[PDB]
């Protein structure tokens, strides 16, 4: 406990995600909604926005 | 855990002591780092080893 | 105001060994990289102290 | 007082600041000068030089 605080413990978590490529399985909370089609409409297919 | 020198070197591309016999990234790394200090939960009068 | 100053050459330099000595955050480099710092020959080293 | 350094109080102030549109008034004590004319002159004018 006396070192300087360039000697400190420091805790580190490193989180790292893979970029799509597969079905989503890990996802936020945002509501889904009933689909529709014919319609120029803006969509967002997991996290694909357009 | 890691020491004070050592929390820069967690980072894409980049060479040292502990990135590169301990721990490498990928240089396309998409991910988040955190890092906070534990003097009152990882430390001893004596010595933490 | 009255910094000393210490011309450093015709020696060897393990830049590895900076670390130990004193308990600081990280290197603050312009033009070169601390960790590149061991592959590369100079010159002459300046080095003040305040 | 015993928390963690990430959780600890702090204290901010934020200075915002406008960008001309409105005669100058708040600047320091630097001293004006006499106008001259018909000269090519460094002029500055409210703090825009030229």
């Amino acid at each position: 406990p006396t070192y300087g605080v360039g000697h400190q413990p420091y805790r580190v978590v490193v989180l790292s995600f893979e970029l799509l490529h597969a079905p989503a399985t890990v996802c936020g909370p945002k509501k889904s909604t009933n689909l529709v089609k014919n319609k120029c409409v803006n969509f967002n297919f997991n996290g694909l926005t357009g | 855990v890691i020491r004070g020198n050592e929390v820069s070197q967690i980072a894409p591309g980049q060479t040292g002591n502990i990135a590169d016999y301990n721990y490498k990234l990928p240089d396309d790394f998409t991910g988040c780092v955190i890092a906070w200090n534990s003097n009152k939960l990882d430390s001893k009068p004596s010595g933490n080893y | 105001y009255a910094w000393n100053r210490k011309r450093i050459s015709n020696c060897v330099a393990d830049y590895s060994v900076i670390y130990n000595f004193a308990p600081f955050f990280a290197f603050k480099c312009y033009g070169v990289s601390p960790t590149k710092l061991n592959d590369l020959c100079f010159t002459n080293v300046y080095a003040d102290s305040f």
